[PDB]
């Protein structure tokens, strides 16, 4: 099978440099074009340039070679992107794709992509999460079910992993999307609707992961007498 | 029972220089040249000894097909009877060739808006080439043929390159060629 | 340059629904056309090329047509592994131009569903840190519009709340949201009462759900 296996997540302040990879295996990789997509975040996609391994040969798109270097090393099958100079605006997940090839007068798109690697560019430090409950009180029920939840606040670099009861309760569980605080630090909140009356039978307990920081910390959420 | 490949060659990723032209021999195929000669693609279509549109009317003992890149203003060159650069020291066909001459425009992937200059021709050589030779080398060439060694007064390199930029008139614009040869002397490659 | 625009930006419809999407191109592509699939956190995956041209392992209700400016991605009957997003892509001009469409995300069309809406003071643990995040939940509802405003002591707040959206649930077909208000303990302890006013489409009437500070 062709494969793209790209470098891991890397979290970079700006004005360093950095060198993100991809090897190819599955093919002859001196055969086809490869070459480099950003999609920043909520956003869509844009090709950054493609290069074909053991001709010297690189095409940029748009405006990126001012910025990125793009290049490869056929003797290891791998196709480079490299910044010497990163701004928080780099932050993005990028993608290494295959060409499949041409025909007649134009190309053809992609037909196998990376994985992708994710690129967070701040002038922020790593920090864990504070995390407070969401306690259900009689604000948090309606008609017989009840919402809880955890405050998961001001960590940096994303992501946290949340689990309720170490993976035993999933039904209902929402795990919002983290937000970028101005601070520069992520938030996010998970939550969960459980039956009123299991508030008195069912304890529950907010497991929260952050490996960046090696922080890992359960939560009992106390249901609320008012 | 197989459909000859023409496919592979028409829509080679990778073409080479014309110098460096490259052949493939087509065989014990079935070959449907109506994927050629109903598409209103090519620019260059011109078919010598043979009618394009009868075509998938004969049967031949092999075809070849070869491959390179000139610039448009090049490729009436890639004719029987021909004199030039490229029809003098890269690609020669036959005075009585049977075959075909197929090419089109590649702008878009071969030229660049910074220049592409990695195709390359051959424009000194001691004699014109035979019909369908093939000269790869890269010998230092001297006017008065001894061997010399750059740099020194009468040595030059023999390639030069074509620069391939998407801003230029279309007769310096890279085209795609391929050459299709019918061989005639039990045949392999028919129409279906 | 070459601008590619998909229509519509955004496309609610149910299995077994046949689905088109459209991409018009600001000239002439000839058929160098590209679609692609792309689900949250995944890499795209190439389903046509050629504007017609089927990617070897896709289903055979995806199918292209176009040439030209204008180009059509038609799924024949739409199928629960189908909601994603779809880019067209042209591949006609050198790679220094290759551009893509903005994307046209497929979702799942479901009956209205009002959210359930919670409110939570903030914890007195945070409030001994100097801060205070007051979080409002709208749960399981559809459509994805809904709107949040905050009232502190009746005074509509605007510029200090974020929120945050769930994706579709692929089970129940509905949203949730959370909007958090974030005061310091200061600014906090000036004020008594803290509501969050929801309106959604599902609600014939605005839904608060508000407490006074200090009340527990
Ligand atoms: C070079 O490649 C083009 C594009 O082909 C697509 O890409 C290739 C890399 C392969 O993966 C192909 O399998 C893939 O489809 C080839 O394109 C096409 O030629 C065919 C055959 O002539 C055209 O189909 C026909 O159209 C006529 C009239 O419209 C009909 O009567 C026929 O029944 C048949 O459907 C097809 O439209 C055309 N496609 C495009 C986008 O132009 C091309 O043939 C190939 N070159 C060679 C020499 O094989």
């Amino acid at each position: 099978e062709v494969q793209l296996v790209q470098s891991g997540a890397e979290v970079k302040k700006p004005g360093e440099s950095l060198k993100i990879s991809c090897q190819g295996s599955g093919y002859s990789f001196t055969s086809y074009w490869i070459g480099w997509v950003r999609q920043m975040p909520g956003k869509g996609l844009e090709w950054m340039g493609i290069i074909y391994p053991g001709e010297s040969d690189t095409r940029y798109s748009s405006s990126f070679q001012g910025h990125v270097t793009i290049s490869a090393d056929k003797s290891i099958s791998t196709a480079y992107l490299q910044w010497s100079s990163l701004k928080a605006s780099d932050t993005a997940m990028y993608y290494c794709a295959r060409i499949r090839g041409v025909y007649s007068s134009g190309w053809i798109g992609g037909d196998y992509w990376g994985q992708g690697t994710l690129v967070t560019v701040s002038s922020a430090s790593t920090k864990g999460p504070s995390v407070f409950p969401l306690a259900p009180s009689s604000k948090s029920t309606s008609g017989g079910t009840a919402a809880l939840g955890c405050l998961v606040k001001d960590y940096f670099p994303e992501p946290v992993t949340v689990s309720w009861n170490s993976g035993a309760l999933t039904s209902g569980v929402h795990t919002f999307p983290a937000v970028l605080q101005s601070s520069g630090l992520y938030s996010l909140s998970s939550v969960v609707t459980v039956p009123s009356s299991s508030l008195g039978t069912q304890t529950y307990i907010c497991n929260v992961n952050h490996k960046p920081s090696n922080t890992k910390v359960d939560k009992k959420v106390e249901p609320k007498s008012c | 029972t197989n459909l000859c490949p023409f496919g592979e060659v028409f829509n080679a990723t990778k073409f080479p220089s014309v110098y460096a032209w490259e052949r493939k021999k087509i065989s014990n195929c079935v070959a449907d040249y109506s994927v050629l000669y109903n598409s209103t693609f090519f620019s260059t279509f011109k078919c010598y000894g043979v009618s394009a549109t009868k075509l998938n009317d004969l049967c031949f003992s092999n075809v070849y097909a070869d491959s390179f890149v000139v610039k448009g203003d090049d490729v009436r060159q890639i004719a029987p009877g021909q004199t030039g650069v490229i029809a003098d020291y890269n690609y020669k066909l036959p005075d009585d060739f049977m075959g075909c001459v197929l090419a089109w425009n590649t702008r878009n992937i071969d030229a660049t808006s910074t220049g592409n200059h990695n195709y390359k021709y051959r424009y000194l050589r001691h004699g014109k080439l035979r019909p369908f030779e093939r000269d790869i080398s890269n010998v230092p060439f001297s006017p008065d043929g001894k061997p010399c060694t750059p740099p020194a007064l009468n040595c030059y390199w023999p390639l030069n390159d074509y620069g391939f930029y998407t801003t230029t008139g279309i007769g310096y614009q890279p085209y795609r060629v391929v050459v299709l040869s019918f061989e005639l002397l039990p045949a392999t490659v028919c129409g279906p | 340059d070459i601008q590619m625009t998909q229509s519509p930006s955004s496309l609610s419809a149910s299995v077994g629904d046949r689905v088109t999407i459209t991409c018009r191109a600001s000239q002439s592509i000839s058929s160098y056309l590209n679609w692609y699939q792309q689900k949250p956190g995944k890499a795209p995956k190439l389903l046509i090329y050629a504007a017609s041209s089927l990617q070897s392992g896709v289903p055979s209700r995806f199918s292209g047509s176009g040439s030209g400016t204008d180009f059509t991605l038609t799924i024949s009957s739409l199928q629960p592994e189908d909601f994603a997003t779809y880019y067209c892509q042209q591949s006609y001009s050198t790679p220094r131009q290759w551009t893509f469409g903005q994307g046209t995300k497929v979702e799942i069309k479901r009956t209205v569903a009002a959210p359930s809406v919670f409110i939570f003071p903030p914890s007195d643990e945070q409030l001994k840190s100097g801060t205070a995040s007051v979080v409002c939940l709208l749960n399981n509802f559809y459509p994805r519009e809904a709107k949040v405003q905050w009232k502190v002591d009746n005074a509509l707040q605007s510029g200090n709340s974020q929120e945050s959206v769930t994706e579709q649930d692929s089970k129940d077909s509905t949203y949730s949201l959370s909007s958090t208000l974030t005061l310091s303990k200061a600014d906090y302890e000036k004020h008594k009462v803290y509501a969050c006013e929801v309106t959604h489409q599902g609600l014939s009437s605005p839904v608060t759900k508000s407490f006074n500070r200090g009340e527990c």
